[PDB]
């Protein structure tokens, strides 16, 4: 049974490891948000 | 932007051009001649007995007993359609037959049959050359080898009709666009594109001069002959054998079996390495039903007639070299071609201004020699879809059925006519 | 029994497209599976 | 066989990824390559969720965004001959549902991999490292770039 | 009269299709034997580099080394890892007449298809459902034998001029105006082949400036022809009018791309018949469409001139409708006429414009006779010139076959694509493997039949194609099908799931 510790983790998981991560969701929602547009011309 | 009533207003207002222009009925063509039977020695051309010096078979072999005997064998034995595109069970056992022979004819490796003739070599040339390439050209190609470099969409730079003082200006200045830039000279390729007796003018090509740049700027040799084989060299090989150049050092060579053969269909023979690359690549091969099989042993009997006796190779040599030698001195009209083909062109000297009063003045002539037993055509082109379009000419053919006698008949007879139109 | 067996051997041969692979190209497929599987029985038991 | 007999795309790369499957298939594929990996017997669980990350990083720069051109003879006459897979998709119309679904994958595989790392400060910067250079080309931006004209001709 | 649309469309009859979707298990399953594929080949090609030596290849000449290579490597990968390993499938040789029973040549290999030769011995009597023979025209008796042979006897095999010059006989005067009552319109054109008479007769109908709109399954030599114009091309869905009447509305209210000007004229591309999808257009609703917005329609009908219509007169006759509506007609001699050749029909200033300015009629030779005669034949028997009742018997027992043998097919379980009155019949393979098992096992049973594979269609779209004939029997195809049916347990090729 190691579920618990990971949680633990999470929670002293250093602040630069979880900025990214949100900013990283940050681009996946822009990302689902974007139309198609061909490149240019 | 732009609401839904607007729209309906820009659709009702729009107007196309009709599918085909108006104002026919001036174009020196729609005329065509009708011609009653074969087109062979002695015909009827709108309705009037003539002797003919306007179709390709330079050999006979289109009323040979022999090939219709080996025509009609092949007719009861299989019918007429090859009903398939020739990778779905539509190769027959003499398709097989007749690609060997002629690989045996020409001595290379291998070789591919068409069932059209204008298609091999607008084939041929796309399947080979793509976008970033470059092919040297000669300016007085022939319709078929303009549409497979349009095909291909590569860069054709064009040089002057028969001189390589021209075409090693342009080799060498690859050279310098080479050198600035040598990554991508390393994944681009070169071909040199060439005719051996050009259509459109009646000339021969330098061979030796040409092999000697191969070497020397790293460029491919694309040698299309359908007009010297089956009438050049010894035993019929075309323009290599006239010079005694290896055949290895060419990479393809097209003709087609419609002139001297007396046939349907196109061919290219070469080494298996580019060869098979065609059964995969060729739009015309992959996509379209393959030839009839008793045309197929029809071209299988001439061959067989061809290297029977190349004795014929002779008689049609001698026998152009006097019609050549017999119009010269036409007042008004100048010969085109060397004296070695038997294809050669009649063109208007000191021209009058238009090219529609030019050609009044031919069909005159022609019109005028049909009348005393001289079937004679004019070369015909389209005129606005030509890279360069030749001068207005009259085509004089020669064929080994021609007696001496109405050889010269016919020069005097060209003659009389060209002096009094053009006087 | 043996003629059934012929047949989903057969069948496996058709969906893996080893069919058309020479007898040498099958040899190390069948190898590289059955040493995956035989490596991943010993995990499930001796983690278990 | 031949380009052309019964579809008339004359690119035939540039649709494989829309094909109906094909999404279950490329998930299934990350799931074997993690059940194959999870049997190692000398190994731990970290160490086999950051082989999974950066094997499957590795094989998808190498696929998408490192060889370019076409495996078989199209009638474009070698149009796409200098591009990468990543770049004939849809013929270069950006933001299409398969573009974003290969650009959201690989996140989600980073926010796996972290969790069942406990956020280890070695692991980060290889797992951080590897799926940069899996998202840096797939930005509008780097359409058709080379640096230092690396993978040109 | 049936029913109609919202476009305009009528139909007199019931109009019914249907493509089944391939399930998600064997779609799962066809991506592992392409990746399995994939893989080999690349490993096989490492192993080419500096291991087991494969001096079976062509190779460059030893003095053209320091030239740069001819050939794109990575092209044909495909060539040389998928294509080469099961390509004993498609160039068979024959050596009999081919029709409803055809002599296959036998060949073997012994470096897995890289190299062939003949064992000397002939497969007699194989049920050929691979070639185009509808109507049973190609046989080496009859009529249309005879004629032909009388007249190769006067005329030759060979033409050696062109239409414009000396090659105009009069034979050809004879068969274009037989070719222009045949399909009721006012006169008609021959050329010579089938792939010429598109690639050489599009250019000459539009250009800069023109729009052509094209359907997702054109034949290639539209395609070619359609590159050599110079014109602006957009496709649309197959058989989706309302795919289509949206970029034709679009077209006209923005105009030309970057300059903004309005277009010169608007040209469509269809067919009849869809040989490899086995689907029938919707013309109705197409003509309908074209009338509103000022378009031109060109119908290519290879595969439906003869095979379909109530007296064999085409698409155009399927539907009820009137010749007239069509700017450009054109067809081919291959498939129900047993000849060579293509033609062109239309209003007789169409044809006077392409007589004077086609490719084909300035620069390339015209038909030979004997394949006229053959064409001019089989035609009168059709239309009922030859005082004979044969013209009827055979387009009605196509008829008959076609419904029989799809009909039966679709019970034991197949997927079948098309429409119901398609005389080709797609049976739906998806796994790479199978192309290679089908064709193998029908040929060991006898029956003779065509495969293709993934670059040629869609990744998960491989099948099999039969072509139905008025020569085949009712016990030719009783056997047929029941061999069918063995392979079909044997592979496991009964998908269909609303069975
Ligand atoms: C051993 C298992 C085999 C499956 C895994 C093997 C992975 C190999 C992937 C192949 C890479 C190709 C992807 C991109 C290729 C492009 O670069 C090239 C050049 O541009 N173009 C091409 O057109 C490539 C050839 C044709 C393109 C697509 C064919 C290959 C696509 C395969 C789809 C995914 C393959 C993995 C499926 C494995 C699923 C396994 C799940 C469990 C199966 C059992 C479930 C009951
Ligand atoms: C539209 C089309 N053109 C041409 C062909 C083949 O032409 P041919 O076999 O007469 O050269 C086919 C078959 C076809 O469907």
């Amino acid at each position: 049974w190691v579920l618990v510790e990971m949680v633990q983790a999470l929670y002293e998981a250093p602040a630069y490891h979880l900025i990214l991560e949100g900013i990283l969701i940050l681009w996946i929602i822009r990302l689902l948000f974007s139309k198609t547009y061909k490149l240019q011309e | 932007d732009l609401t839904v009533k607007e729209k309906e207003e820009l659709i009702e207002e729009w107007q196309p051009e009709p599918l085909v222009p108006p104002v026919p009925k001036d174009h020196p063509a729609l005329n065509y001649n009708i011609v009653s039977g074969p087109p062979s020695h002695k015909t009827v051309v709108n309705g009037k007995e003539c002797i003919n010096f306007a179709s390709f078979n330079f050999l006979g072999l289109l009323d040979n007993p022999r090939v219709k005997a080996a025509a009609l064998a092949s007719l009861k034995k299989y019918g007429v359609g090859t009903c398939g595109p020739r990778g779905f069970y539509g190769t027959f056992d003499v398709h097989l037959d007749l690609e060997d022979r002629l690989a045996k004819f020409m001595k290379t490796e291998e070789a591919i049959i068409y069932s059209y003739g204008f298609a091999t070599i607008a084939s041929a040339i796309p399947a080979y050359s793509k976008r970033g390439d470059i092919v040297f050209v000669d300016r007085a190609a022939c319709f078929a080898i303009q549409k497979g470099l349009q095909a291909s969409r590569s860069d054709i730079k064009l040089f002057k009709h028969n001189d390589m003082a021209d075409l090693e200006r342009l080799l060498k200045e690859q050279e310098i666009e080479d050198q600035k830039n040598p990554r991508k000279a390393r994944v681009t390729r070169r071909f040199i594109v060439v005719e051996g007796l050009y259509m459109n003018t009646g000339t021969i090509c330098p061979l030796p001069e040409l092999v000697k740049l191969k070497y020397k700027y790293k460029a491919r040799i694309f040698l299309e002959e359908s007009l010297s084989f089956g009438v050049l060299g010894e035993h019929g090989r075309g323009v290599t054998e006239h010079y005694g150049i290896n055949i290895d050092d060419i990479d393809l060579i097209s003709a087609n079996m419609e002139n001297a053969l007396a046939s349907i269909g196109g061919f290219c023979c070469g080494r298996s390495f580019v060869i098979d690359h065609q059964r995969l690549s060729g739009q015309g091969y992959c996509f379209s039903a393959s030839l009839p099989p008793l045309l197929a042993a029809a071209a299988i009997e001439a061959l067989n007639i061809m290297e029977e006796n190349p004795g014929i190779f002779a008689v049609l040599k001698e026998k152009c070299g006097q019609i050549h030698k017999a119009l010269q001195g036409i007042s008004g009209l100048k010969v085109v071609g060397e004296s070695l083909s038997p294809a050669f062109h009649l063109q208007l000297e000191e021209s009058t201004g238009s090219r529609e009063q030019d050609v009044r003045l031919l069909q005159e002539i022609v019109d005028q020699c049909m009348n005393r037993s001289i079937a004679l055509t004019q070369a015909r082109y389209l005129e606005k879809e030509e890279k360069c379009l030749p001068p207005p000419s009259i085509r004089v053919v020669v064929t080994v059925e021609q007696t001496e006698e109405e050889l010269e008949r016919a020069a005097s007879t060209i003659k009389e006519v060209a002096q009094a139109v053009l006087l | 029994a043996w003629k059934q067996m012929s047949w989903f051997y057969y069948q496996y041969l058709l969906v893996t497209a080893l069919y058309m692979l020479e007898p040498w190209e099958r040899t190390v497929f069948n190898s590289m599976l059955v040493s995956i599987v035989g490596m991943a029985l010993y995990t499930g038991y001796v983690f278990m | 066989m031949n380009v052309g007999t019964a579809h008339s795309e004359v690119n035939p790369n540039t649709r494989v990824m829309n094909s109906r499957g094909i999404w279950l298939s490329y998930v299934l594929a990350i799931g074997l390559l993690h059940i194959v990996l999870l049997s190692i017997p000398f190994v731990s669980v970290p160490v086999v969720w950051t082989l999974t990350n950066l094997i499957h990083n590795m094989g998808m720069y190498i696929f998408l965004h490192t060889v370019k051109g076409t495996p078989f003879e199209t009638p474009d006459q070698g149009k796409a001959r200098l591009l990468t897979h990543w770049e004939q998709m849809d013929y270069g119309v950006q933001f299409t549902a398969s573009r974003k679904f290969l650009t959201i994958t690989p996140i989600v595989l980073y926010f796996l991999t972290s969790f069942y790392t406990k956020y280890d400060q070695i692991h980060f910067v290889l797992n951080t490292v590897s799926l940069m250079s899996v998202l840096i080309p797939k930005l509008p931006q780097l359409h058709g770039v080379r640096i230092f004209g690396i993978n040109k001709y | 009269i049936h029913h109609v649309t919202q476009n305009g469309g009528l139909y007199k009859r019931p109009f019914n299709e249907a493509f089944e979707e391939t399930p998600m298990l064997v779609a799962v399953l066809t991506y592992v034997g392409y990746g399995v594929l994939t893989l080999f080949g690349y490993l096989r090609d490492f192993l080419r580099y500096w291991r087991i030596e494969k001096c079976h290849h062509a190779t460059e000449r030893e003095e053209q080394k320091d030239f740069v290579s001819l050939y794109q490597d990575f092209e044909n990968f495909y060539t040389r890892n998928l294509y080469m390993r099961i390509r004993d499938n498609w160039n068979r040789p024959i050596c009999s007449v081919p029709g409803a029973r055809v002599d296959i040549m036998e060949r073997q290999s012994h470096d897995y298809n890289w190299s062939f030769k003949y064992t000397g011995n002939i497969i007699k009597g194989v049920i050929n459902m691979g070639s185009y023979n509808y109507l049973g025209f190609a046989r080496n008796t009859g009529s249309c034998q005879e004629a032909a042979a009388k007249v190769l006897e006067e005329y030759g095999a060979g033409v050696c001029s062109t239409r414009q010059e000396i090659g105009n006989l009069d034979k050809h005067e004879e068969l274009e105006e037989l070719v222009a009552r045949f399909l009721g319109v006012e006169a008609a054109m021959a050329y010579g082949m089938g792939f010429a008479t598109n690639s050489m007769n599009i250019p000459a109908l539009v250009g800069k400036g023109c729009l052509i709109l094209s359907d997702e399954l054109n034949h290639a030599s539209l395609v070619l022809g359609a590159r050599l114009s110079g014109a602006t091309i957009r496709i649309f869905k197959h058989n989706n009018m309302q795919s289509l009447e949206k970029l034709l509305k679009d077209a006209i209210v923005y105009g030309q791309p970057r300059t903004r000007r309005p277009w010169k004229k608007i040209l469509i591309l269809v067919e009849g018949i869809y040989s490899m999808e086995g689907s029938i257009v919707r013309l109705p609703e197409v003509i309908a469409l074209k009338k509103k917005y000022k378009a031109y329609l060109y119908l290519d009908e290879a595969h439906s001139i003869g095979a379909l219509g109530p007296t064999g007169r085409g698409v155009v006759e399927y539907f009820g409708l009137d010749p007239e509506d069509v700017d450009v007609m054109m067809g081919t001699f291959t498939k129900s006429f047993g000849a060579s050749g293509g033609y062109i029909g239309g209003k007789k200033e169409l044809i006077d414009y392409l007589r004077t300015h086609s490719h084909s009629a300035v620069y390339a030779t015209s038909l030979s006779p004997p394949v006229v005669e053959q064409i001019i034949t089989s035609m009168k028997c059709i239309m009922g010139q030859d005082g004979t009742s044969l013209g009827k018997e055979c387009v009605q027992q196509l008829a008959e076959n076609t419904r029989y043998f799809r009909r039966r097919l679709k019970e034991m379980g197949f997927i079948i694509y098309g429409n119901e009155d398609s005389p080709v019949v797609p049976l739906m393979l998806y796994m790479p493997a199978k192309i290679g098992a089908f064709g193998r096992e029908m040929l060991k049973r006898n029956i003779g039949v065509v495969v293709v594979g993934f670059p040629a269609t869609p990744i998960i779209e491989s099948r099999a194609r039969f072509c139905l004939s008025a020569a085949h029997t009712k016990e030719i195809l009783d056997t047929a099908l029941k061999e069918i049916d063995e392979v079909g347990d044997l592979l496991q090729l009964k998908y269909s799931r609303h069975r």
